[PDB]
C-alpha cells in the first residue's frame, strides 16, 4: 500500500528532528560531564603516571601519590553517582509522597491503597507518570475545592494506570496542564481520559511490559 | 581459622583484583571465583566457603536472585554494587544477606567489614540505605 | 489578525513539550551507559591502585603493571565521555564562542550574538581557522576598540562561512606578523579572505570556503 511507503516518510521523518533534538542534548551533557570529570581523569591519569616512575625510585613519593588517586577515584565515583541519579528524572515512589504532602497541607483527604503496583516501568515511562500525577492533583488542589482525593496506580494488562478523582465540581467550559498531560502521554503511545460529572476523575495509561 | 571467600563478579577485571586484594590478608583465602549467579549457587552448595562476595548486575542470575537461593545455607553473603538502585536494599535485606557494601570500598574497610560479618553482625553501607 | 499570532505559541509550546521528551528520554539513556562503563571504570581504578599501592614493597613490578592498566583505563575513560559526543562536526567553533562571551563579559563588552545560527557542515581545518580569527578579532576589540558593545554574527551564505565581528568603539591603527595581517594570510592561504570597515568602530567579515 501507499498508506505503508507514507507511514515510513513520516516515520522517518520525525526520526530526523528526534536525532536534531537528542544530539543537542548529547553536546550539552559532554560539555558538563568534559567541565567536571575531564581534570579529575587527566589527574588520575598523570598521578599514576609519576607514581609509576616513582616505584623503585621514591617509593615513599609513589605511596603519597597513589593514596591521592584513590582519593581522587572515589570522589568522582560519586560525582557520578550524583549526576547519575538527577539524569534518571523522578520517581513515582516519590512523587507519592509530594502528593500525599500537598493534599494533606491542602485540607484534602488522601485515598491511596497499594495495588498491582507496576512492577517494571521505564525509567521515562515513570517520569512521565510522575509529571502527571503530580499536575493531576495540582488541579484538585488549586480548582476543585474537593474534600477528598483518590489515586489508585495499577498495572493492568500492558499498561500502567493511574486514575485520579475528586469530590469537588469541574471549572472548565466543554473543551496548559491538561493538554499538556494528553500531548505527553500520547507521545508516549498512551492516554488522557476526564469524567466531568461527579467531580473530576482523570484516567491516564501508559504501555508498560 | 582462614575465611574461605567465593567471588562471584561478572567484569574480570574486577574479579580478579578483588581476588589479588584479598589474598593479601593473612585471615582470609579466595578459594573460588565466578562470574554469573549460578556460578556462586553452585560453589556455595558443593564447596561451602565461609563467606560469598557477591556482585548483583550479572548474567543468567543476579546476585540478588542467587542470594535468595542461598538464603537458609550456613554462607554469609557479602552483596557488592556501584550504584544504591531502588529496591536493591530492600530485596538485600529480605534475602538475608550478611553485608551490602560499595565495590570502590577501601580493601582495608572490605577486609574490615568480612570481619564483622564471620562475627555474626549485619554492615550495611550508609550510601546504599535507600533514606540517604 | 492577532488570533493566528496566539495560536502559532501553542504550536511552539507543544513542539517544545515533545521537545523536551525527547532530550529526557536521551538523558536517561546516557544515564545508563555511564553508570555501565566510567562507573565500572572509576571503580576499577580505585581497586587497582589500592593493591599497586599494597605492592609497592611486597612485589614493585606487580604494582608497575597495575599503574599501567590504572592510567590505560583512566585515558579510555575520558575518551568514552569524549565518544558520547557521537564526533559532531560545529564543537571547535561552538567553544571558541564561550571563549569570546567570557572575555568580553570579563571587559565590561556587552556582547551580542545567536547561537541559533552557527554553522555544522564545516571542515574541522576550517572551524578551527575561523576559531582562530574569531579569538584575535574579539580580542583586539578588548584590546584596542574601548567599546561598549560587540556584535558577531555567524552565517552560511552561498558556499562560505561569513562571519562579523563589529565593535562601537573607535578604530586605532593608521602590520607583519600581526594579527589583522595575520588573519588575512590565513583566511587567504584557505582560499577566503578578511575586510575591514573603520567608519563606525570598526567592522571584520571574514569568510572561508564550505
Ligand atoms: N480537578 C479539577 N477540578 C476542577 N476543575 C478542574 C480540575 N482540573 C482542571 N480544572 C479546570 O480546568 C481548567 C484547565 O486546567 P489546566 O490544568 O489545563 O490549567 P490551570 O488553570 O490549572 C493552569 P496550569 O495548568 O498551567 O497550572 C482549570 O482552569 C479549571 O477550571
Ligand atoms: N577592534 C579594533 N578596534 C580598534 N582598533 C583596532 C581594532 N583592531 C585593531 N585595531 C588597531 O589596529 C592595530 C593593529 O592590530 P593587530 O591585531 O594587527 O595588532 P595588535 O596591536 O593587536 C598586537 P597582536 O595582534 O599581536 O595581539 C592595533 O594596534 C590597533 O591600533
Ligand atoms: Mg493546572
Ligand atoms: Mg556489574
Ligand atoms: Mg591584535
Amino acid at each position: 500500500k501507499e498508506r505503508e511507503r507514507l507511514e515510513e516518510k513520516l516515520e522517518d521523518a520525525n526520526e530526523r528532528i528526534a536525532e536534531l533534538v537528542k544530539l543537542e542534548e548529547r553536546q550539552r551533557i559532554a560539555r558538563d560531564l568534559e567541565d567536571t570529570l575531564g581534570q579529575k581523569l587527566s589527574l588520575i591519569g598523570l598521578k599514576s603516571d609519576l607514581a609509576r616512575k616513582l616505584i623503585y625510585k621514591d617509593p615513599e613519593q609513589a605511596a603519597r601519590e597513589l593514596k591521592s588517586v584513590q582519593q581522587t577515584a572515589r570522589t568522582s565515583l560519586n560525582e557520578v553517582r550524583k549526576i547519575v541519579s538527577s539524569m534518571k528524572g523522578i520517581r513515582l515512589k516519590d512523587e507519592l509522597i509530594n502528593i500525599k504532602q500537598i493534599l494533606e497541607a491542602a485540607d484534602i483527604m488522601f485515598i491511596y491503597e497499594e495495588e498491582k503496583w507496576p512492577e517494571n516501568i521505564s525509567l521515562l515511562n515513570e517520569n512521565i507518570l510522575s509529571m502527571c500525577l503530580k499536575e493531576a492533583v495540582t488541579n484538585v488542589v488549586k480548582h476543585s475545592q474537593a474534600k477528598t482525593c483518590r489515586v489508585d496506580i495499577q498495572q493492568l494488562w500492558k499498561e500502567v494506570v493511574i486514575t485520579v478523582s475528586d469530590d469537588g465540581t469541574f471549572k472548565g467550559e466543554e473543551n496548559h496542564g491538561l493538554l499538556g498531560m494528553r500531548e505527553r502521554l500520547e507521545f508516549a503511545n498512551g492516554s488522557l481520559h476526564i469524567d466531568t460529572e461527579n467531580g473530576t476523575k482523570l484516567t491516564m495509561a501508559i504501555p508498560n511490559n | 581459622s582462614m575465611i574461605s571467600i567465593f567471588i562471584a563478579e561478572d567484569a574480570q577485571m574486577l574479579l580478579g583484583a578483588l581476588g589479588s586484594l584479598l589474598n593479601l590478608e593473612d585471615d582470609m583465602e579466595v578459594v573460588g571465583k565466578g562470574t554469573t549467579g549460578q556460578d556462586a549457587v553452585d560453589f556455595v552448595k558443593k564447596r561451602q566457603p565461609d563467606v560469598c562476595i557477591m556482585d548483583i548486575e550479572m548474567p543468567g542470575k543476579t546476585g540478588l536472585e542467587a542470594a535468595e537461593e542461598l538464603k537458609d545455607t550456613g554462607c554469609k553473603i557479602i552483596i557488592l554494587t556501584t550504584f544504591a538502585r531502588p529496591g536493591y536494599f530492600q530485596r538485600a535485606i529480605k534475602a538475608g544477606v550478611k553485608g551490602y557494601l560499595l565495590k570502590d570500598s577501601p580493601s582495608e574497610e572490605l577486609a574490615n567489614a568480612i570481619r564483622s560479618v564471620m562475627n555474626g553482625k549485619r554492615i550495611y553501607a550508609p550510601e546504599l540505605m535507600e533514606d540517604l
